[PDB]
């Protein structure tokens, strides 16, 4: 009925403490904004 | 956006009405203290003595 309701943080993952990973991966878009969006949908189906 | 957390929520949301609901808008991190290095004594003395 149900899966463990996850969700991962793009930029964390993407970029440890280190922030001119996080600058330049702010430059690819709104990939991790969409992406933690799908999780963030799937635990709320989840928890439908 | 860094004024309080509904400003934090309306630029997540990019919106100025905020509807009732749970939002995700940063994530807290702890920022270390301070830094420590530990290594075992030494054996390998020069011959002084
Ligand atoms: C040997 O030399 C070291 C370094 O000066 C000294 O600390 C130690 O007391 C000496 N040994 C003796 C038996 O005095």
């Amino acid at each position: 009925v149900s899966m463990t309701k996850t969700s991962v943080d793009c930029t964390m993952y993407i970029c440890g403490d280190s922030t001119e990973c996080s600058n330049l991966l702010l430059q690819y878009g709104s990939f991790c904004t969409q992406l933690n969006r799908a999780l963030t949908g799937i635990a709320v189906e989840q928890d439908k | 956006c860094a004024l309080d957390p509904l400003s934090e929520t309306k630029c997540t949301l990019k919106s100025f009405t905020v509807e009732k609901g749970i939002y995700q808008t940063s994530n807290f991190r702890v920022q270390p203290t301070e830094s420590i290095v530990r290594f075992p004594n030494i054996t390998n003395l020069c011959p002084f003595g």
